[PDB]
RNA sequence: GUGAACAGCCUCUAGUUGAUAGAAUAAUGUAGAUAAGGGAAGUCGGCAAAAUAGAUCCGUAACUUCGGGAUAAGGAUUGGC
RNA sequence: CGUGGAGGUCAGUGACGAAGCCUAGACCGUAAGGUCGGGUCGAACGGCCUCUAGUGCAGAUCUUGGUGGUAGUAGCAAAUAUUCAAAUGAGAACUUUGAAGACUGAAGUGGGGAAAGGUUCCACGUCAACAGCAGUUGGACGUGGGUUAGUCGAUCCUAAGA
RNA sequence: GAAAUUGUUGAAAGGGAAGGGCAUUUGAUCAGACA
């Protein structure tokens, strides 16, 4: 008949089916333009959602009500030991897309990611890659057709790269592997770069640098099997209405007479896919530095890991980057930062901050001290201690 | 094996309910036997079939 | 083989009892213990002593103690013989306080 | 006896039967299925499993808005159960088979469940009562139950005719030919 | 026993412990609760819900058939020893 | 063309298998139908000329009986609540006994009665059906036992009324 | 001891119904007529 009201929409038809992602480990749909005249490097990176903590910092926005005065500020810390690189893979050009023809693989495979191509490690005779290995054997004859094949044609070239998860507090112990599109230089330069990285090691500092702007694909929390009011921010229905009131009343017109694409329904909420773009690296932390948590201002020695340490996480015995505000996924998750697909100028992009406090109490509970140190001070002698 | 019939006798020559009369687990066969109230009454002449203390309800808190 | 031995456990009765429904809380120890001894005995026949019973409904249903320090003990099966030729009886332990013992081996004779 | 349609050796095979048996029909026809054409020795141990929840019998026809289980994968199947009266029914009947082979003297090690048929016996009403004041029928499913095991054996051998070739006049001079001619 | 009390709530005597069961805790329900700031803007309509309440003391308007209206309204107090 | 029954006839068919029923076997007929084979079966039946009618079904929200899909589906969610062990038994979540945890809370889930029921009481045996899971239990099934009055009622008296 | 309806066995077909008409291929099956 026509609404009555005009009201827009409940929720966004850019993220359907609203099902349950096809895996834990978020695609990465797009890597960033590649300029050939810089050096070879990563285009991304793997890590792990620890938890989130509190900055302390001023802010540089002439204009602002809030120019050169402190704000406090939400962060997320992702674990991030060092990604190792175990294989090269080299697509081409097709009328009917991009099409990987080779893959070239290390000679030897940690036991992590050789876990990752078994479903039951324990019983395995656990031989996987054990007749590729040799391939190498013969002086190399067979690996260098391949690189050399991938060198001939390949318009993209990616690595293999793979996560080294016992250096984290996880129990899960199988790694996860993944592809990085190689951005440096030349194809050929490409390749030379990844064969030589073979069994070899890369750290985050050689991938993203302080106030960058990055991007973060990760599979959002779950859910489970959800009412239409809390999936799609529908009204709640008046409470005289019989038959339940988180619903929509009226799911379509008596033409066409079929329930439409476009009306909310109950069902799966989370564990989607999200590349969520724009967040300011604040932090890139090294695991072998004490004070890691500390700042030019603040100078005590301590780490980023909260008193009691990352609630439902772990410690955080690793380099880390640290993220102005929140990020897709959930503490444990994997979870690829990116680099950004544009170069933006946004002002709030290229503000180069500069941390004055990182948070650092429980969030176990109402901490009230940043150090086991600060602790005793405070409270004195305790009728355990000394 | 089913008592609740000398549990009843058992009740009713004691001169108690039924919540208070005691079938010693350990005679069940002996006690199967007593069909009869003097059967029963020898049952709980000789401990067999006793007694059961009353619950307290103690005044000591009203006083 | 066989093996027959006695242990005597503590096992935390509160986390396994949290979030349980009060009228099921002493009704889920009784289950819930049956199910720690299996797992350290490795049999599936498991008794549990009359007292240990009384261990358990010691305050009700909702009132089961957070801790409750056990005697399990692996025995040998007889007659009509059952599935498996093992089985374990649980009984209390009288002790002050089920508070900070780990656990120990009953050398048994 | 009249058993249903079998076509296996009788003097290599025995056979069991219960009638009016107070299990459901549908239930017990899909748990007879699953044991149809099974070695005896590995259906026996089979059932057994079932009861035990470890694996279970798949429902393929009396099946629609039952649940899902993992134990169903093994037979490429998602809906299955763990119908325990039929399954102690179906394993009583075969127990009773092995008996009468035991006594017809047969290798109790070839055999195998040949023949196993469930249909249905006379239902039984007791009665319901509606809203309203009113009654429906409440019933019984029972069924009959059937089964034959028989003795594996090898082979076949061959034999069975020879099929006469029918070859016109050029045909058969074709022929003639081709071998005057070469090989 | 508490209490004004044959109320509610706990108990002795007596009697029951019968009501398919197990495992989980999605949506939506039924039944039971709570919510910052605002406070009827919701709705035909305060529907539902919330608020009030016992006893002692103080204080109590219009109007009236002088009997009421009246626990009007409005306040303070209340344990243990 | 086809059915039930009747007069006539073929000295018709048949326990060496009548009738009926089954049969993606055969044959005649444009068709209603007719014929044969094989299997099943068990006592009667058919061609031809006539006579006769309670004579032909897909329907009537047709009548009676039977049967499906729905479907192993809705459900078996009010009355706070159950637990350990033993015994018995082919079999025990549910029977008996012991222990424990509770409840009704004397306006009772206690102890008796009036109307009504009619053996349900009680013992022994006992599970095919019944108790919308179960069952060794039962108000079930089988076989028995059991109700004692000068004083308790009736009986007597009168009431509305008959 | 029909039918509806059901179990098993054997054979066959099945991309949002199935069944039907004229026609032929294929498979299975079968009558007759020949001397
Ligand atoms: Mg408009
Ligand atoms: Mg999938
Ligand atoms: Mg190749
Ligand atoms: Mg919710
Ligand atoms: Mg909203
Ligand atoms: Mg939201
Ligand atoms: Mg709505
Ligand atoms: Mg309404
Ligand atoms: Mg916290
Ligand atoms: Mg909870
Ligand atoms: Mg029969
Ligand atoms: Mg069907
Ligand atoms: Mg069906
Ligand atoms: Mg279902
Ligand atoms: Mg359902
Ligand atoms: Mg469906
Ligand atoms: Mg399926
Ligand atoms: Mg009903
Ligand atoms: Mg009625
Ligand atoms: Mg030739
Ligand atoms: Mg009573
Ligand atoms: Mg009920
Ligand atoms: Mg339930
Ligand atoms: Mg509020
Ligand atoms: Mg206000
Ligand atoms: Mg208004
Ligand atoms: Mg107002
Ligand atoms: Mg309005
Ligand atoms: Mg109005
Ligand atoms: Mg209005
Ligand atoms: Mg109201
Ligand atoms: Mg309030
Ligand atoms: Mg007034
Ligand atoms: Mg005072
Ligand atoms: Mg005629
Ligand atoms: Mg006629
Ligand atoms: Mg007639
Ligand atoms: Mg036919
Ligand atoms: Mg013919
Ligand atoms: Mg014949
Ligand atoms: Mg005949
Ligand atoms: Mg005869
Ligand atoms: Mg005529
Ligand atoms: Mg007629
Ligand atoms: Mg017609
Ligand atoms: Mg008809
Ligand atoms: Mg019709
Ligand atoms: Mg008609
Ligand atoms: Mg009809
Ligand atoms: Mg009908
Ligand atoms: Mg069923
Ligand atoms: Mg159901
Ligand atoms: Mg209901
Ligand atoms: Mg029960
Ligand atoms: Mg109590
Ligand atoms: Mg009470
Ligand atoms: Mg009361
Ligand atoms: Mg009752
Ligand atoms: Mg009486
Ligand atoms: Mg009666
Ligand atoms: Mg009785
Ligand atoms: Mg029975
Ligand atoms: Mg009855
Ligand atoms: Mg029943
Ligand atoms: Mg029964
Ligand atoms: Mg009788
Ligand atoms: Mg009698
Ligand atoms: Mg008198
Ligand atoms: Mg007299
Ligand atoms: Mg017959
Ligand atoms: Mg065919
Ligand atoms: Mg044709």
């Amino acid at each position: 008949s026509h609404r009555k009201y005009e009201a827009p929409r409940h929720g966004h038809l850019g993220f359907l089916p609203r099902k349950r992602a096809a895996s834990i480990r978020a695609r990465v749909k797009a890597f960033p333009k590649d300029d050939r005249s810089k050096p070879v490097a990563l285009t991304s990176f793997l890590g792990y959602k620890a938890g989130m903590t509190t900055i302390v910092r001023d802010l540089d926005r002439p204009g602002s009500k809030f120019h050169k005065r402190e704000v406090v500020e939400a962060v997320t810390v992702v674990d991030t030991p060092p990604v190792v690189v175990v294989g090269v893979v080299g697509y081409v050009e097709t009328p009917r897309g991009l099409r990987s023809l080779t893959t070239v693989w290390a000679e030897h495979l940690s036991d992590e990611v050789k876990r990752r191509f078994y479903k039951n490690w324990y019983k395995s005779k656990k031989k996987a890659f054990t007749k590729y290995s040799a391939k190498y054997a013969q002086d190399g004859a067979g690996i260098e057709r391949e690189l050399a094949r991938i060198k001939k044609y390949a318009s993209v070239v990616r690595v293999l790269v793979h996560t080294q998860i016992r250096k984290t507090p996880l129990a899960q112990k199988k790694a996860h592997l993944a592809e990085i599109q190689l951005n440096g230089g030349s194809i050929s330069e490409k390749v030379d770069w990844a064969r030589e990285h073979f069994e070899k090691t890369v750290a985050v500092d050689s991938v993203f640098e302080q106030n960058e702007m990055i991007d973060a694909i990760a599979v959002t929390k779950g859910h489970g099997f959800e009412g239409v009011t809390h999936r799609w921010g529908t009204k709640k229905l008046p409470r005289k209405t019989h038959r339940g009131l988180r619903k929509v009343a009226c799911i379509g017109a008596w033409h066409p007479a079929h329930v439409m694409w476009s009306v909310a329904r109950a069902g799966q909420r989370g564990y989607h896919s999200r590349t969520s773009i724009n967040h300011k690296i604040y932090r890139v932390g090294k695991g072998d530095d004490e004070a890691n948590g500390a700042t030019s201002f603040d100078r005590t020695k301590k780490t980023i890991t909260p008193m009691g340490g990352f609630v439902h996480y772990g410690e955080i015995k690793n380099d880390f980057i640290m993220v102005k505000g929140c990020i897709p996924g959930n503490r444990k998750r994997i979870v690829t930062l990116r680099k950004s697909l544009y170069t933006n100028t946004s002002r709030k992009a290229l503000e180069e901050v500069s941390l004055k406090w990182i948070d650092t109490a429980s969030k176990f509970g109402k901490g009230r001290f940043q150090t086991p140190a600060e602790k005793h001070a405070f409270m004195g002698t305790l009728k355990k201690d000394l | 094996a089913n008592l609740r019939t000398q549990k009843r006798l058992a009740a009713s020559v004691v001169g108690v309910g039924k919540r208070k009369v005691w079938l010693d687990p350990n005679e069940t066969s002996e006690i199967a036997q007593a069909n009869s109230r003097n059967a029963i009454r020898k049952l709980v002449k000789n401990g067999t079939i006793v007694k059961k203390a009353v619950t307290v309800h103690s005044k000591s808190r009203t006083r | 083989l066989k093996d027959v031995v006695t242990r005597e456990y503590t096992i935390n009765l509160h986390k396994r009892l949290h979030g349980v429904s009060f009228k099921k809380r002493a009704p889920r120890a009784v289950k819930e213990i049956k199910k720690f001894a299996k797992l350290h005995m490795g049999t599936d026949d498991v008794r549990l002593a009359p007292e240990l019973n009384q261990a358990i409904w010691k305050r009700g249903v909702k009132g089961v103690e957070y801790r409750l320090r056990l005697r399990i003990s692996r025995k040998r099966n007889e007659e009509e013989d059952a599935k498996n030729p093992l089985f374990s009886y649980v009984e209390p332990v009288l002790v002050a306080s089920a508070k900070g013992l780990q656990t120990v081996v009953v050398e048994e004779d | 006896a009249r058993y249903g349609a079998t076509s296996t050796n009788p003097a290599k095979s025995a056979s069991a039967r219960g009638s009016y048996l107070r299990v459901s029909f549908k239930n017990t026809r899909e748990t007879a299925q699953a044991i149809n054409g099974w070695e005896l020795t590995k259906a026996q141990k089979y059932l057994e499993q079932v009861l035990d929840h470890q694996r279970a019998i798949p429902f393929r026809r009396f099946n629609s808005s039952i649940g899902r289980t993992a134990q169903g994968k093994e037979f490429g199947v998602t809906k299955a159960r763990w119908p325990a009266k039929s399954v102690k029914f179906v394993q009583g009947l075969l127990q009773n088979a092995a008996a009468n082979a035991e006594a017809k003297g047969l290798d109790a090690t070839k055999l195998y469940v040949s023949h196993i048929q469930v249909n249905q016996a006379p239902k039984q009403r007791r009665r319901t009562y509606r809203a309203h004041g009113r009654i429906n029928k409440y019933e019984s499913s029972p069924s009959h139950i059937e089964l034959v095991v028989t003795e594996k054996e090898e082979a076949v051998a061959k034999a069975a005719e020879k099929k006469v070739v029918r070859l016109t006049s050029r045909q058969r001079g074709r022929i003639a030919a081709q071998k005057r001619i070469a090989a």
